[PDB]
RNA sequence: CCCCGCGGACGCUACGCCGCGACGAGUAGGAGGGCCGCUGCGGUGAGCCUUGAAGCCUAGGGCGCGGGCCCGGGUGGAGC
RNA sequence: CGGCGACGUCGGCUACCCACCCGACCCGUCUUGAAACACGGACCAAGGAGUCUAACACGUGCGCGAGUCGGGGGCUCGCAC
RNA sequence: GGGGACCGUCCCCCGACCGGCGACCGGCCGCCGCCGGGCGCAUUUCCACCGCGGCGGUGCGCCGCGACCGGCUCCGGGACG
RNA sequence: UUCAAGAGGGCGUGAAACCGUUAAGAGGUAAACGGGUGGGGUCCGCGCAGUCCGCCCGGAGGAUUCAACCCGGCGGCGGG
């Protein structure tokens, strides 16, 4: 007998995507080849990302994207992101991009390219950069979700700001004891 | 594409035959008759096939031609070989490496001839 | 009786799985893995006449 | 159904599902020579067991 | 599908994942949200802080419609016209700024959330708020009221 | 005489007898098929010495001789001719064998065609 | 002290053990060292590229 | 600048195949895999079957760690 | 490298019966503790117990994406499907 | 209320340059391969039989024996410091 | 009579428990069980002088036609 632990012997990570979907495991086979045959780190990272579930994927905005390429020496660079890139209403302005993406949004999609933009899916840019040379891998905000609104300490604790599970919001939902002084105590 | 239609019927595909903890495959022009995206006669835009001849002795040779791919008409090109066994092998053996239609399947094709050759000679007692 | 037998599903859903259908009718080797017996066929995207 | 640069005309609000992944090629791709000047030797030697005399 | 569930794992152990000291008993600490101020009062304190008492003043009859007020943000004001109308006003030569009506695309009040472009605009709402009103006003833009 | 495969392996057997269920001997409402004991007390799971041996993956037989008859071919089963040809290139590996439900007229030309193709088939001689 | 017998090792016991049952944490996997190249590979840095060495 | 030889095993169901190292108790409980099993539906097997289906019986031959499964013989008589 | 092979023998660790050596208390259940002088169980067959609806929460898959969703209604020879 | 103008996407065309004939195809050439028919009718080629032939592979119907090599292990002699 | 009464008016199939008879074996520590052998028996193995097949050598026979050229057809690859 040996004296060890066998509860953290299987790590628990995805080796490969549970989607069914064939042409992502097509573009999963040409960069499970990539990630082996190469030294690039950029396409083990790619690779990790392509198994990542939708929620550890969540789309990035437009906005997002032009504000991650406007950073100096980011000039002439391919954005690339695993994942949506959706269309933001809010900026009026889009600059000229390199683009590679999982997915894009019909309305983003006819933005970028009236601005002279380029749009290039994974298999084109393995063709053009197969190391992920000149390339920002970009990710967008993995914690805008309302459920990380409601992850942390209980809302019935002392300084904590998560938000409660409520049917409704209004006065008589979850505003009386425990959340004022004047109603046994606030916490 | 090859690798795209192989992901649809690599598990669905009504030649599929899954018994006996193997797996085997029928269509036309599967070499070995194997489940394998290497041999499956159908995905490939060049695929050759090797067939005992309508009568009793000989084998057909046939491969797929380049041009009308979804035109199955007239999309493969069919050639009895009726000579002895040294031979036949040789024709075969030109007609993949020569013309360097998929040197992949040289030796699953000769062998293959070899199998139904040797199945055409009769039975002794 | 209220087993909720029926299920909705998205339209979007819906046209795409029609797209991929269709799509999948003109390649060869999915027709012929459907076993149809598309040998001697002149052309899969098959189209006749409409005086048929 | 519509064409990828014409929406439908008869569904008033549909386009044709578009590729994220526009040549399926996998052959065709790995063979290209970018991605061939990109990659290093393969190793293709099996290493077994060494019995410990 | 039946054929997915812990059930068809669950043949041939004895107690179906309850446990054999526990058991599966009816209702064992009540029905429902029984005991929220006794035996379940830690956990209505603790993830449902305000659940028990009176707050406020009641009102009878409340008709949402009266209160009925859609806002839209200074960021998003732009997207209630066409793209057309922007541009045509951004290359116009004279001071002609175009209008827009947010009570025809269905907001009431505007709200100045964000940053407006550089040109001129009337904004016609039934109510702006005090930030709003100066950002529009600083790109040269006027508030219109409407009822 | 018989046809031989490309290889004969000396097959290892870890067990070759059955694991009969826990108390089958007694009753005959219990079969032997194997069932695991789960009772908090019973000697059988707690593996006392001496007792009915539980099925575990240790018994497990060697992969590169897994499944092999006797005689050192695998079993294909068939159920017509066409299903017959699928071995013709694994005949040295593979053996055929002809469905129990095959008809006596059918299963002749089954045993006729494989004679040809050099595929061994278990039970050649099976209804006549 | 209870779970342990220990003591000070001589020249002839350091030799045989290492060469009888010398195994290297190598990629931590435990690989014999059956050629010096598994040696020099991971300890070269520090000057040991032979068994000698590590005995020494 | 292969050529007296025109030739040269296997492979790679990539959900595949191959290599190396360590490890293996388990109630309550959790998870994974199941080419384990039952019934019915959509497809598919140019599947099986009165030249004998289902079912049942069997000192018959085997396969799987196992759940179980295949085959021989008998009975049976219309389906699987 | 040797011996032996058809009406007597050769091989078949499986499977039937028997013998011997060693090991071996009857399961299920509650329980700190069951072989218990703790309960249920004479035997066999067939039946027999986490289901469905609704509502939440989180995880995963799919489509679209600052949008999304026709589920109620309506239009399509009114209906083999 | 129309009808116009403009703008955005389109459309089939009249035409040139641009990258390529592509996994969208034809005609010509060049090379190669296969097939059919002639010629070649024998130191070539092919077919079947025999040798208790040789070289390789697989494997011996059953029961046995030996040899050397390597791994692990338990022992025994001899000699040196 | 019937294809069949080993379908004979509560009659398709006809399991298990339980019982009768026949056959084999055994029997003073209740039976039963796990591991290991041994004996006997029913069967299985076309068991019974025990593989196949690639090249070459030798012997004894047949068949065209072997190569290369000519004509035709069809393919693969390349072409400013
Ligand atoms: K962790
Ligand atoms: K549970
Ligand atoms: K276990
Ligand atoms: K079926
Ligand atoms: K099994
Ligand atoms: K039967
Ligand atoms: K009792
Ligand atoms: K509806
Ligand atoms: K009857
Ligand atoms: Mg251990
Ligand atoms: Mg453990
Ligand atoms: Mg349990
Ligand atoms: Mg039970
Ligand atoms: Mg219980
Ligand atoms: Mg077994
Ligand atoms: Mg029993
Ligand atoms: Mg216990
Ligand atoms: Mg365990
Ligand atoms: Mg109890
Ligand atoms: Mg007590
Ligand atoms: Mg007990
Ligand atoms: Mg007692
Ligand atoms: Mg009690
Ligand atoms: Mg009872
Ligand atoms: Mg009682
Ligand atoms: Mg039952
Ligand atoms: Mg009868
Ligand atoms: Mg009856
Ligand atoms: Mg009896």
């Amino acid at each position: 007998g040996v004296d060890i632990r066998h509860n953290k012997d299987r790590k628990v990570r995805r080796k490969e995507p549970k989607s069914q979907d064939i042409y992502l495991r097509l573009l999963v086979k040409l960069y499970r080849f990539l990630a082996r045959r190469t030294n690039s780190t950029f396409n083990q990272v790619v690779l990790k990302r392509l198994f990542m579930s939708r929620t550890n994927r969540p789309p990035l905005s437009l906005s997002r994207m032009i504000r991650k390429m406007k950073l100096p020496g980011r000039e002439n660079k391919t954005a690339v992101v695993v994942g949506t890139i959706t269309d933001d209403v809010r900026v009026q302005e889009v600059p000229k991009l390199k683009v590679c993406a999982l997915r894009v949004t019909s309305r983003a999609r006819s933005r970028i390219l009236r601005a002279g933009g380029k749009i290039l899916t994974f298999d084109q840019l393995a063709l053009d950069s197969p190391k992920g040379c000149g390339t920002v891998l970009l990710s967008g905000p993995r914690k805008g979700r309302e459920v990380y609104r409601h992850f942390g300490k209980a809302p019935g604790t002392p300084h904590s700001h998560t938000k409660p599970y409520v049917r409704s919001k209004g006065r008589k939902f979850e505003r009386a004891r425990g959340r004022r002084a004047s109603r046994g105590y606030k916490n | 594409s090859a690798h795209l239609q192989w992901m649809v019927v690599r598990n669905c595909s009504s030649f599929l035959i899954k018994r006996n903890k193997q797996t085997y495959s029928t269509e036309p022009n599967n070499l070995k008759a194997r489940n394998s995206f290497r041999y499956n006669g159908l995905i490939h835009r060049k695929t050759v096939g090797v067939e005992p001849a309508a009568d009793g002795k000989g084998v057909v040779v046939v491969i797929k031609r380049r041009s009308g791919q979804r035109k199955p008409a007239t999309s493969y090109v069919r050639t009895t070989i009726n000579k002895n066994a040294r031979a036949t092998l040789s024709s075969i053996r030109h007609m993949i490496r020569k013309n360097k239609y998929r040197p992949d399947l040289r030796m699953a094709a000769i062998r293959r001839a070899s199998a139904i050759l040797r199945s055409q000679k009769p039975v002794m007692v | 009786t209220w087993r909720r037998w029926h299920r909705r599903v998205n339209t979007t859903q819906k046209r795409y799985a029609i797209c991929s259908a269709l799509a999948a009718s003109a390649l060869p080797a999915l027709v012929m893995s459907k076993g149809h017996r598309i040998e001697e066929v002149p052309e899969l995207p098959l189209v006749v006449e409409d005086k048929v | 159904y519509g064409t990828w640069r014409k929406a439908a005309s008869l569904k008033s609000n549909y386009n044709l599902p578009m590729h994220k992944m526009i040549n399926t090629d996998l052959s065709r791709i790995l063979k290209s020579p970018e991605i061939q000047r990109a990659l290093r030797a393969p190793r293709k030697k099996i290493h077994r067991r060494v019995l410990k005399k | 599908p039946s054929r997915l569930r812990k059930t068809r794992k669950l043949r041939g152990h004895v107690s179906h994942g309850h446990g054999r000291i526990g058991k599966h008993r009816k209702h064992p600490g009540g029905r429902g949200n029984a005991g929220g101020l006794h035996h379940h009062r830690i956990n209505f304190d603790k993830y449902h802080p305000g659940y028990f008492g009176k707050v406020g003043m009641k009102h009878y009859h409340l008709k949402r419609n009266q209160s009925f007020c859609p806002t839209v943000n200074l960021d998003k004001l732009w997207t209630l016209v066409s793209e057309q109308t922007r541009v045509n006003a951004a290359k116009n030569k004279t001071g002609a700024a175009p209008i827009i009506d947010v009570v025809r695309s269905g907001y009431y009040k505007v709200l100045g959330k964000g940053k407006l472009p550089k040109q001129p605009v009337i904004v016609k709402a039934k109510f702006f708020s005090r930030r709003a009103e100066e950002k529009i006003k600083s790109v040269g833009g006027a508030c219109v009221l409407v009822a | 005489a018989a046809l031989r495969p490309l290889v004969k392996p000396k097959i290892v057997k870890k067990r070759t007898k059955k694991f009969i269920r826990h108390q089958s001997d007694r009753y005959v409402k219990i079969k032997r098929n194997w069932r695991k004991p789960r009772g908090i007390d019973n000697r059988v799971r707690r593996r006392f010495k001496g007792q009915i041996l539980m099925p575990n993956i240790g018994y497990g037989s060697n992969k590169k001789t897994k499944h092999m008859l006797p005689s050192g071919f695998r079993k294909f089963l068939v159920h017509n001719v066409k299903e017959l040809e699928v071995l013709l290139m694994c005949n040295k590996s593979y053996c055929a064998e002809i469905a129990h439900n095959v008809s006596s007229k059918n299963r002749k030309a089954i045993v006729e065609r494989a004679a040809q193709l050099a595929i061994r088939v278990t039970n050649p001689n099976a209804r006549l | 002290e209870p779970y342990i017998a220990w003591g000070y090792p001589n020249l002839k016991s350091v030799n045989e053990l290492i060469y009888k049952r010398g195994y290297g944490k190598i990629n931590k996997k435990r690989i014999a060292l059956t050629d010096n190249a598994l040696i020099a590979r991971s300890l070269g840095k520090y000057g040991i590229i032979c068994m000698e060495d590590l005995i020494h």
